[PDB]
C-alpha cells in the first residue's frame, strides 16, 4: 500500500542542473502513471518505449527519475537519436530508449529580474556522452595544444557555463524543468507495478 | 586541432558569453527609451559600456585567429565582424576627441534653436518648430528664413568640428587598411571568396551611378512637372528653365518632396484615401493597428508575434507617467526577445509604419537561429527594404477595402492611380538624386577630391547639376549645409537609402510575381499568398550568413541591384508626365539663381 513518491521528484523544491542531473531510483511501490498524463499541465509528455495509454497495468523491475533544467529549444535534444550541447555533453538518451520524457515551463519559479544564474551546463567536452552517463568534472578544456595547467586562457576554456534565465526571455530561452522516467526490465523481482 | 576548429570553439564561447552581455545591454537600454531618467541613463551607459568593453576583449583575442588559414566562410564572416578593429587602432587621446566631436556635433544638432527678428519672444528648434514651417507654409520669405537661419546659426558651428571629423575618421579608416572613410562605409557591400557572387567596394559606386542614369528621365519629368506646379504657387521666384530653390521642396533639405502634394496633386478634386479619419470613427487604438498588422504576416505563412512582444513592447505614449523616445523602433534584444517602441496614434501614416516596423521583427525573428554575429540583414539596405514592401502592400485599396477600412464604393479609376503614384514619386523618386549626390559629396570629401576651401562651392555645384536644386542664399566656406542634416552630423551612412529604394521594388516585383498578381505592379497586395511569404522567408532566415548578392537572387533572380523594377512601378506616371510636359521644359540650367 505504498505509492511511488513521484511528488518528491516533480514537486521538488530545487532542481539540479543538467550537467549534474539528479537520478532517483524508485522501487517497491505502486505507481499511478495515468495521474501524470491526466493533468494537462505538462509542456512535453512523450513516451518512447512505454505508452501513456493507461499502461500502468504492467510491471518493471526498477524505474529511474532523472530531473534537470534546460532551455525550451533544448528539450528537443531529450530524445533518442539527438545531438547538441545537451545531448552530447550533458544528458544522453539511448537509441533504444524505453520510457517517457516529461517537461514543463518554469519561468515563474526559475527566472527572476536581473537574471537567474543558478543553473548551468557543459559547453565543451573531448568526447560525447554514452547513454545515461554523467560528468561533473571541472577540468579545463584544452582546445589548442599547449598545456592549460588548470588555467583558463587562449584555447583553454572552463567547461561549465551559466544559464541566463530572465522573465522577459523568449519561450525558446525560458527555463524548463524536465523529468525523465526510464523503465528497466531484468530477470528480477519486478518491484514496481502499480494498479 | 586546426585554426578553424580552434576558432569554432572560440566562437562558441563568444556566442554564449555575448548573449547575456548583449541582453543586459539592450534590456537596460529599453528601460531608458521608455522611462527616461538620468538614473536609467547611467544604467544604460554602464550596461552598454561593459558590452562594448566585452566586444573589445574578444576582438583582440579574435585577432590571434588569422583568417589566412581558415576556409569555412561562415567562420570567416563571424571572425571578420569580430576582428574589426574600428575606433581602437587610433590613439587613446584622439579617440576621445573624435568621440567628443561626435557627441558635440550631435548635441548642436538636437539643441539648435533659431528665432525670428520680428518677434524674438518665441524660438523654434528643428523639431517641431522649423520642420513645420518647411512642411506647411507657402510664404517664400518664411521658408527662406527658416532655411537660411538653420544652416547660418547651427551649421556654421559644425564646420570646424566636421573639418576635424574628416581627418580623424580618415586616419582610423586607412589604419584599418582602407582608402578613406568613404571606402570604409562601402565595405558593407563587399564580398570576397565567393566566385560568382563576389562584389568589391569600388563596384558599388559604378553601379550607383549606372542605375541613377536610368532614373534621370523619370526624375527630370517629375522635376519639370512640379516646377510648373511650383511656378503657380511662387510666380515671382521660380523660373521655368532654372533649378528649384532649396527652401520650397517640402522639408528643410528637400530630402522628400512629399509635402508638395497639395501643390502638385494632378486631380485634386478626386477623393483622397487618408483612412485616418475612418480609423477614428471606428474606435481604433494602438493595439488594433498592430493586431491587424500581425494578421497580414500570418496570411503569407509567417509566424505570429511572440507572447513577450505584446507583453513588453510600448505601443503608445506612456501616458504622463514616463517620457519616451517615440521615434518608431524595432528591437532585437536577443534571448528570443523582440519589441517595438513607437508611440502610435490613429493615423494612416502610423498604420503603414506599423507594418513597416513589424516587418523588421519578422526579419529579426527569421535569422534568430543564425549565430550572434550573423543576426542582421544581408547588407545595410536589406532591413529597411523589406519594411517598405509591407507598407506598399498595405496601402493599396486592394488591401484597405479588404480589412474593412475603406468604403467599398470607392471611385477607383485611372485618375486616382495617378494621384497615388504622384504621391509615391514625390517621396520615393524625389529622394534618389538627393541621396546619391549627398553621399558622393561625402565620398569625394573623404578621398580628398574636394579641398577644404571649396567644400560649399562643389556642394552646390552638384546640387544644381545632379539634383536640380539651387540655394536661395550664396554660402561661403563658413557654412556647413550637409551637416545641417541628421545623418551627416550624426555619423551615419546615407547611400543605404538609395539601395533600399531599388531593393524594395525588386522584392515587391518578385513577391507579387509569385503572389498571382494581375494588373499594374503598384496595385499589388501580397497578403493571403503563402507562396510569396515563403520565397521571402528563404532570404530572411539567412541573415548575414550568405552574401547579399546570392541572398538577393534567392528572391528576385538577379545577382546585383537592378533599376528596372523601380521604373515599371512609376511608368503609368512616367508616360503621364511625358504628355504633361509637352509644352514644358524638362531639365535645368545651372547658372540661374534666385539671388542673381
Ligand atoms: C562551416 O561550419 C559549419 C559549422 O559546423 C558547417 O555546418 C553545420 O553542419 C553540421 C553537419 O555537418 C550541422 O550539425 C551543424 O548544425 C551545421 N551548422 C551550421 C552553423 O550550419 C558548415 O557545413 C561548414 N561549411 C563548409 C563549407 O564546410
Ligand atoms: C587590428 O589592429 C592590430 C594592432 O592594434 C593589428 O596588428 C598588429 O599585427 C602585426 C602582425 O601582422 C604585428 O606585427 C603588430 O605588432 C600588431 N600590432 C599591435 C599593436 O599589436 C591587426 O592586424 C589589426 N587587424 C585588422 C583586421 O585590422
Ligand atoms: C504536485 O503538487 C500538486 C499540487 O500542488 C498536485 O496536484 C500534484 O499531483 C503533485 N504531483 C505529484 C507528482 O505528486
Ligand atoms: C521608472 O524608473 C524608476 C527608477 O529608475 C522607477 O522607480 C519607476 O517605477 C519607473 N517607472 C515605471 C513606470 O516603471
Ligand atoms: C499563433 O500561431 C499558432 C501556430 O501554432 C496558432 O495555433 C495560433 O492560433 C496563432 N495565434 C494567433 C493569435 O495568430
Ligand atoms: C484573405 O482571405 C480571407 C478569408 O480567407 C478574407 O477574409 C480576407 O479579406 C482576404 N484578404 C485579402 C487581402 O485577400
Ligand atoms: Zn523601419
Amino acid at each position: 500500500t505504498n505509492l511511488c513518491p513521484f511528488g518528491e521528484v516533480f514537486n521538488a523544491t530545487t532542481f539540479a542542473s543538467v550537467y549534474a542531473w539528479n537520478r532517483k531510483r524508485i522501487s517497491n511501490c505502486v505507481a499511478d502513471y495515468s495521474v501524470l498524463y491526466n493533468s494537462t499541465s505538462f509542456s512535453t509528455f512523450k513516451c518512447y518505449g512505454v505508452s501513456p495509454t493507461k499502461l500502468n497495468d504492467l510491471c518493471f523491475t526498477n524505474v529511474y527519475a532523472d530531473s534537470f533544467v534546460i532551455t525550451g529549444d533544448e528539450v528537443r535534444q531529450i530524445a533518442p537519436g539527438q545531438t547538441g550541447k545537451i545531448a552530447d555533453y550533458n544528458y544522453k538518451l539511448p537509441d533504444d530508449f524505453t520510457g517517457c520524457v516529461i517537461a514543463w515551463n518554469s519561468k515563474h519559479i526559475d527566472a527572476k529580474e536581473g537574471g537567474n544564474f543558478n543553473y548551468l551546463y557543459r559547453l565543451f567536452r573531448k568526447a560525447n556522452l554514452k547513454p545515461f552517463e554523467r560528468d561533473i568534472s571541472t577540468e579545463i578544456y584544452q582546445a589548442g595544444s599547449k598545456p592549460c595547467n588548470g588555467q583558463t586562457g587562449l584555447n583553454c576554456y572552463y567547461p561549465l557555463y551559466r544559464y541566463g534565465f530572465y522573465p522577459t526571455d523568449g519561450v525558446g530561452h525560458q527555463p524548463y524543468r524536465v523529468v525523465v522516467l526510464s523503465f528497466e526490465l531484468l530477470n528480477a523481482p519486478a518491484t514496481v507495478c502499480g494498479p | 586541432s586546426t585554426i578553424e576548429e580552434q576558432a569554432k570553439t572560440f566562437l562558441d564561447k563568444f556566442n554564449h558569453e555575448a548573449e547575456d552581455l548583449f541582453y543586459q545591454s539592450s534590456l537596460a537600454s529599453w528601460n531608458y527609451n521608455t522611462n527616461i531618467t538620468e538614473e536609467n541613463v547611467q544604467n544604460m551607459n554602464n550596461a552598454g559600456d561593459k558590452w562594448s568593453a566585452f566586444l573589445k576583449e574578444q576582438s583582440t583575442l579574435a585577432q590571434m585567429y588569422p583568417l589566412q588559414e581558415i576556409q569555412n566562410l561562415t567562420v570567416k564572416l563571424q571572425l571578420q565582424a569580430l576582428q574589426q578593429n574600428g575606433s581602437s587602432v587610433l590613439s587613446e587621446d584622439k579617440s576621445k576627441r573624435l568621440n567628443t566631436i561626435l557627441n558635440t556635433m550631435s548635441t548642436i544638432y538636437s539643441t539648435g534653436k533659431v528665432c525670428n527678428p520680428d518677434n524674438p519672444q518665441e524660438c523654434l528648434l528643428l523639431e517641431p518648430g522649423l520642420n513645420e514651417i518647411m512642411a506647411n507654409s507657402l510664404d517664400y520669405n518664411e521658408r527662406l528664413w527658416a532655411w537660411e537661419s538653420w544652416r547660418s546659426e547651427v551649421g556654421k558651428q559644425l564646420r570646424p568640428l566636421y573639418e576635424e571629423y574628416v581627418v580623424l575618421k580618415n586616419e582610423m579608416a586607412r589604419a584599418n587598411h582602407y582608402e578613406d572613410y568613404g571606402d570604409y562605409w562601402r565595405g558593407d557591400y563587399e564580398v570576397n571568396g565567393v566566385d560568382g557572387y563576389d562584389y568589391s567596394r569600388g563596384q558599388l559606386i559604378e553601379d550607383v551611378e549606372h542605375t541613377f542614369e536610368e532614373i534621370k528621365p523619370l526624375y527630370e519629368h517629375l522635376h519639370a512637372y512640379v516646377r510648373a506646379k511650383l511656378m503657380n504657387a511662387y510666380p515671382s521666384y521660380i523660373s521655368p528653365i532654372g533649378c528649384l530653390p532649396a527652401h520650397l521642396l517640402g522639408d528643410m533639405w528637400g530630402r522628400f518632396w512629399t509635402n508638395l502634394y497639395s501643390l502638385t496633386v494632378p486631380f485634386g478634386q478626386k477623393p483622397n484615401i487618408d483612412v485616418t479619419d475612418a480609423m477614428v470613427d471606428q474606435a481604433w487604438d494602438a493595439q488594433r493597428i498592430f493586431k491587424e498588422a500581425e494578421k497580414f504576416f500570418v496570411s503569407v505563412g509567417l509566424p505570429n508575434m511572440t507572447q513577450g512582444f505584446w507583453e513588453n513592447s510600448m505601443l503608445t505614449d506612456p501616458g504622463n507617467v514616463q517620457k519616451a523616445v517615440c521615434h518608431p523602433t524595432a528591437w532585437d534584444l536577443g534571448k528570443g526577445d523582440f519589441r517595438i517602441l513607437m508611440c502610435t496614434k490613429v493615423t494612416m501614416d502610423d498604420f503603414l509604419t506599423a507594418h513597416h516596423e513589424m516587418g523588421h521583427i519578422q526579419y529579426d525573428m527569421a535569422y534568430a537561429a543564425q549565430p550572434f554575429l550573423l543576426r542582421n540583414g544581408a547588407n545595410e539596405g536589406f532591413h529597411e527594404a523589406v519594411g517598405e514592401i509591407m507598407s506598399l502592400s498595405a496601402a493599396t485599396p486592394k488591401h484597405l477595402k479588404s480589412i474593412g477600412l475603406l468604403s467599398p464604393d470607392f471611385q477607383e479609376d485611372n485618375e486616382t492611380e495617378i494621384n497615388f503614384l504622384l504621391k509615391q514619386a514625390l517621396t520615393i523618386v524625389g529622394t534618389l538624386p538627393f541621396t546619391y549626390m549627398l553621399e558622393k559629396w561625402r565620398w569625394m570629401v573623404f578621398k580628398g577630391e574636394i579641398p577644404k576651401d571649396q567644400w560649399m562651392k562643389k556642394w552646390w555645384e552638384m546640387k544644381r547639376e545632379i539634383v536640380g536644386v539651387v540655394e536661395p542664399v550664396p554660402h561661403d566656406e563658413t557654412y556647413c549645409d550637409p551637416a545641417s542634416l541628421f545623418h551627416v552630423s550624426n555619423d551615419y551612412s546615407f547611400i543605404r537609402y538609395y539601395t533600399r529604394t531599388l531593393y524594395q521594388f525588386q522584392f515587391q516585383e518578385a513577391l507579387c510575381q509569385a503572389a498571382k498578381h494581375e494588373g499594374p505592379l503598384h496595385k499589388c497586395d501580397i497578403s493571403n499568398s503563402t507562396e510569396a511569404g515563403q520565397k521571402l522567408f528563404n532570404m530572411l532566415r539567412l541573415g548575414k550568413s550568405e552574401p547579399w548578392t546570392l541572398a538577393l537572387e534567392n528572391v528576385v533572380g538577379a545577382k546585383n541591384m537592378n533599376v528596372r523594377p523601380l521604373l515599371n512601378y512609376f511608368e503609368p506616371l512616367f508616360t503621364w508626365l511625358k504628355d504633361q510636359n509637352k509644352n514644358s521644359f524638362v531639365g535645368w540650367s545651372t547658372d540661374w539663381s534666385p539671388y542673381a
